[PDB]
């Protein structure tokens, strides 16, 4: 039902930035309490999950991707922005958008490994550093 | 000890107060398996929730109105015209 | 199939019992139901107790099996 | 002590400790490894690991319990939990066998006293509430209304007290027998009837049947003299019944139906 | 071994003293 | 019962129940789910 | 005590179906509240939970079986079916059926990894894809 | 009043569920890592 | 402060029983409420546990070992008693007992996984098989 799509794929290198947007359409109904996330696919490596965030606003990061990458949510917007702090060759993947639909305030499963598990996922878009 | 005095005396009628079936009434009453000992007994300790309980009262009811099967439940005219025409 | 009378007793009855409910809430909390209160805790870290025993007794079989392997 | 209301070995305290408490994993294990465990074992009043769970609120602990075939007391443990209104292990008591697979709570005081199972009985000798109080009884008396609902859903219903001076055999019969039981039988019984969750529950026109009750109750409170008092209660209790029927009106129309019986006759 | 009046006595017994728990139950916390 | 204030289905049973017990995780599966 | 065989064992590919039964026998004795499972053996793997459903009706799915199958039990019966959506070549193996008499509602050990331990298990079929 | 313990209970009953079913996610999540492990040791 | 001793070390084969003691002497104070436990030491592999006993009487065992050994204690004879059922050649082990004084009713440490790290322990029993 909800259809996420990513842009904002590019390449910088030596301590840059980058933002990433997912956009969302489709049902998109009660987009406000939605738990959003970003997961990683590496092209040696398997599916990593980076950073989520609950409908309160609760933000959760990877080990890896902690202090460096901050996660935001536009709900008037429908929008979900991963901002890059001081990039790293290993940051080099196809990140993809994930959203759950049915999430609550603290959910336990609102975590960046379960993101990888969300029932919904867009495209991906590349990132290459 | 008036306290404790009572508390006694609510433990006694509580006691009878669980009685389900005749049985258990005249166990309590009576003291073993119509002396009435305990009614006694109550009387003179003057353990007035004893013998005042309903348990206790139906049971001195029909001791009270024993080969009068009927006139028990005749209206307070009735019993009174009894009495004036045994008087 | 209902008439008009049955419908608003039927009405009335739903609003007794709601509102007989609501009252038998605002009724004095007695001992039985904070002692099943307590029942519920004392069960409940039984249950948590055992849980975890049994997770961290997973966690010991993968520490065994892991280190045949590195050995 | 005086009297013993039961020595049990450590395996069968450690077990009624569980239960007690609700420690469902040692429960659970004991119950599918113990080969040499009684289910049925009892603490120091008689009541077995069921009646234990019951009155402690342990659902899962019952719900164990109830998968053995030997387990006893499932007749008072059901009485309990309805007289403590837990819902749920009276939902899971009322799939037992005992139960589901039995016409038992389609039974009346006096047919489920015809036949002597000891179904009820939370000992050897006696029941822990009087014999003549029935689930569904037992359940009007502890204004349990969800219990009662479900109970009523099973055909469970309260039979109406014959008439104080009814010449029936089964009624002479219980007065020959035992007047007082049959008084408190009947007491009982009206208990039920007059609960504002039968009245509300059990009746399509509740608000004339509790005045109709309230009148025999006082009735019967001028007749049974010694149990005055009991019967002036109930029928306190159904004035208040329809007291509140009343009190939650709202619109005209809601008022009408109460004060008229129909839709300004007044005949209520 | 035990008379009728015992019995009766032993079943009261019991009877009160879990309607005393019962009772001690419903004092206010 | 003489009122009928609401049959049922076994889904719809475990659902309530879930609801009413706060059974968070069953009530979140049965929403996304079935 | 409790008797547990297995049948409906196929061999269907490209997404295909298959219902496996699981018939109950013996002591039997309040079904309705087991805790019933199935768990695979492949060939050259070890035991794997695949499905467990408790008396209550909760189902639980090991993930690499999740959104494809599904379990039900019919109490009445004392039968327990797992339907099989779209296979795949790695769903070759011995099923074996799994049943724990002692259990509760939300039971913490009714779970597909712990259908393996179950006391009473059948003698399994064959699935191959 | 007992509406108030009512909801205490509450609390707990939703609080036992979401414990417990979050160790059972992570057991579920321990035994994944107990078959991929094994493969590889064999 | 608590000295431990075992005895029983035998050599049974092909579905077997065998008897192991322990004995506990020293301080022994509250004897009863010591938590108690048998570990493995292979002769190519790690310390394991085997079993274990609270003060209430609740046994743990560990799953390469339920179901066929037990554990029980005489809290009057101060003594640790572990019944072996049908052996396995991968039960030949240096057997140690161990105590822990300081435990409770359900104590979470009372498993065989925490027995290695007891505070006290015996000498150990060879048993082969
Ligand atoms: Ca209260
Ligand atoms: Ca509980
Ligand atoms: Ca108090
Ligand atoms: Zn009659």
């Amino acid at each position: 039902q909800v259809q996420l799509q990513e842009s904002g794929g590019g390449s910088v290198q030596s301590g840059g930035s980058l933002r990433l947007s997912c956009a969302a359409s489709g049902y998109t109904y009660s987009y406000s309490g939605y738990c959003m996330g970003w997961f990683r696919q590496a092209p040696g490596k398997e599916r990593e999950g980076v950073a989520t965030i609950d409908g309160a606003g609760n933000t959760k990061y990877a080990d890896s991707v902690k202090g460096r990458f901050t996660i935001s949510r536009d709900n008037a917007k429908k929008t979900l922005y991963l901002q890059m702090n001081s990039l790293k060759p290993e940051d080099t993947a196809m990140y993809y958008c994930a959203a759950r639909v049915y999430s609550y305030s603290s959910d336990v499963d609102c975590r960046p490994s379960f993101t990888t598990r969300f029932p919904y996922s867009g495209q991906g878009t590349q990132v290459t550093v | 000890y008036r306290k404790l005095s009572m508390q006694c005396k609510d433990f006694v009628v509580g006691v009878l107060d669980l009685c389900r079936d005749s049985e258990e009434v005249e166990a309590i009453l009576n003291g073993d398996l119509a002396s009435l000992s305990r009614v006694k007994l109550a009387i003179k300790y003057e353990v007035k929730k004893f013998v005042a309980h309903p348990n206790c009262q139906q049971q001195l009811l029909t001791i009270w109105y024993e080969n009068l099967s009927g006139l028990r439940e005749q209206t307070i005219a009735i019993k009174c015209l009894v009495v004036l025409v045994v008087a | 199939q209902p008439t008009r009378y049955q419908q608003i007793m039927k009405r009335l009855i739903k609003r007794y019992v709601l509102k007989a409910q609501v009252d038998k809430e605002n009724d004095e909390v007695n001992e039985g139901e904070l002692k099943e209160i307590k029942q519920d805790i004392s069960s409940l870290r039984y249950e948590l107790l055992e849980d975890k025993s049994q997770a961290t007794e997973e966690l010991a079989i993968l520490i065994h099996k892991l280190s045949e392997k590195l050995n | 002590p005086a009297f013993m209301f039961n020595s049990l070995t450590a395996e069968e305290e450690r077990f009624l400790d569980a239960a007690e408490y609700g420690n469902i994993p040692v429960v659970r294990k004991m119950l599918e490894e113990s080969k040499t465990l009684n289910v049925n074992c009892v603490d120091y009043m008689g009541q077995n690991a069921l009646q234990l769970a019951v009155g402690n609120e342990h659902l899962e602990v019952t719900e164990l319990l109830l998968k053995k075939e030997n387990l006893a007391r499932i007749g008072d443990a059901l009485l309990l939990a309805i007289s403590k209104g837990y819902v749920r292990i009276v939902e899971a008591i009322l799939n037992h066998p005992g139960f589901a697979a039995s016409k038992r709570l389609t039974l009346s005081p006096c047919e489920q006293e015809l036949q002597d199972d000891d179904f009820y009985a939370y000992d050897e000798d006696g029941t822990r509430f009087s014999p003549d109080i029935t689930p569904i009884i037992l359940a009007a008396h502890c204004q349990k209304y969800e219990v009662v609902h479900m109970l009523l859903m099973k055909g469970a219903r309260i039979e109406r007290p014959h008439d104080y001076f009814c010449k029936c055999g089964d009624c002479m019969e219980k007065q020959r027998h035992d007047s007082f039981s049959h008084s408190r039988s009947r007491i009982n019984a009206y208990k039920g009837l007059a609960s504002p969750a039968y009245l509300s529950l059990s009746s399509e026109d509740p608000v004339l049947t509790a005045l109709e009750l309230s009148n025999e109750l006082a009735k019967l409170a001028n007749i049974e003299k010694e149990f005055k008092n009991d019967y002036r209660k109930l029928s306190m209790q159904c004035k208040d019944f329809v007291v509140g029927v009343l009190d939650l009106c709202r619109d005209s129309e809601e008022v009408e139906a109460i004060l008229n019986g129909d839709l300004a006759s007044l005949s209520r």
